[PDB]
């Protein structure tokens, strides 16, 4: 009964929102702020991410951040991240049934 | 098991590439550090060398500079053969020629450590630092302590003469580790003890850790009768030392023990590790566009433009 209740758009959501946490995961690593100890910063200091609207179009914290983050992003163990998400569900399921 | 050394050797090899980087390489992998009081640090000169194949050794040594030793399995090769990075592209096959280079580079004597690369069959691939051992003295001593202090997989000999307490060598293990989890250590020159001698040390509970101690003797084919000496020896005294005893000795077995810590060390340093190189990455890249739009350039497409905007000139 189960496995004809499960099907696909199940899978849908769930690799969607893994996927969504590890858009997350891009985004800080690549763009954001980091922890604080009494240690001073890196400068950074074009990584500014707020002069972004109203910047001209060629500035690598533009270009090729967002380039390397997709790049990145695509080259990621994507294809190890849904079959653990899916293993992590599928067995989820079988030990809701045996309950 | 073949996968199994593999591991090792791709490591190996990158520990290497992150510490050739660049200035702001900070980041590294560890590795094996090598310390032993005077007697202790001349059993661990022997045990160097007797780990692998003969090298030039002990003698007279200023022992001012360390010595990176990086080791490759040497399956298909037929050479005991010895190679410097610095002397790059370099192959010495008689290691008294490497006694002399790397010896007076003992006697010019900066802290610089010699990296060095080894390739023999017999060895397993390995990454083993040797720094001076404890005998001016205190800024051998500095230098030890500093390098210790990280988490490389560290530790000692241990002459048997001498009490294990006495031995700055695993006295220093215990003061830089007091878990006793990340240090090794072997007890050497027990060729000359009792058997009732080598149980009390090989096994002891005066200072326990994790990976055990190690006791073995250690002194052409210099390598397959150490060997021989060690599978031959044991036979004297042999329910003293021997299997299902719980010391364990002999080179072999220290070895591959060896290959376990390296292995399991590494892997775990190699996240936080990583994390790292992606942010120095970043910054590069980073770098990269603000400073000459992240075009690609050779020498030839700079010469060519201005070449070409000097003849039009000159016209």
């Amino acid at each position: 009964e189960f496995a004809s209740s499960f099907g696909r758009p199940q899978l849908q959501t769930l690799l969607k929102d893994a996927l969504d946490q590890k858009v997350l995961d891009q985004l800080a690593a690549r763009y954001w702020n980091r922890p604080i100890e009494d240690l001073s910063p890196a400068p950074r200091e074009p990584d500014n991410i707020i002069d972004l609207p109203k910047a001209d179009p060629d500035s690598p914290y533009w270009h090729r951040q967002l380039d390397t983050a997709c790049s990145g992003l695509t080259r990621l163990g994507v294809g190890r991240l849904a079959a653990t998400v899916a293993a992590s569900a599928i067995q989820q399921h079988v030990e809701k049934l045996l309950d | 098991d073949d996968n199994m050394m593999f591991i090792t050797k791709k490591m190996i090899e990158i520990r290497n590439l992150l510490q050739k980087v660049g200035q702001g390489s900070t980041v590294t992998l560890p590795s094996i550090v090598v310390i032993g009081s005077q007697s202790s640090g001349k059993s661990s000169v022997l045990e160097a060398i007797v780990g692998h194949e003969f090298l030039p050794k002990g003698s007279n040594m200023i022992t001012r500079r360390p010595i990176e030793l990086t080791l490759v399995n040497d399956p298909e090769a037929k050479v005991d053969y010895g190679e410097f990075p610095d002397l790059g592209l370099a192959r010495v096959t008689d290691f008294s020629l490497i006694q002399k280079t790397l010896t007076e580079l003992n006697q010019s004597v900066t802290d610089d450590p010699i990296r060095l690369t080894i390739h023999s069959p017999n060895i397993p691939d390995l990454s083993l630092i040797d720094l001076p051992g404890y005998i001016l003295k205190r800024k051998i001593t500095e230098l030890c302590d500093k390098y210790i202090r990280g988490p490389n997989i560290i530790l000692a000999i241990s002459a048997a003469d001498t009490d294990l307490a006495n031995s700055t060598a695993l006295q220093a293990s215990r003061r830089v580790d007091p878990r006793g989890e990340r240090t090794i250590g072997v007890i050497t020159k027990m060729d000359l003890v009792e058997p009732e001698k080598g149980a009390a040390i090989l096994s002891d509970r005066q200072y326990p850790l994790k990976l055990g101690y190690v006791g073995v003797i250690s002194k052409g084919n210099l390598l397959a009768s150490i060997n021989r000496n060690e599978k031959n020896y044991f036979g004297s005294h042999p329910t003293e030392f021997g299997p299902d005893s719980g010391v364990s000795t002999g080179v072999m077995t220290l070895r591959k023990k060896l290959l376990q810590v390296l292995e399991q060390q590494m892997s775990s340093k190699l996240n936080e590790t990583t994390e790292a190189i992606q942010r120095e990455l970043e910054e590069t890249t980073y770098q990269f566009k603000v400073q000459y739009n992240e075009q690609p350039m050779s020498a030839e497409s700079y010469l060519a433009a201005s070449l070409d905007d000097f003849k039009h000139q000159f016209h």
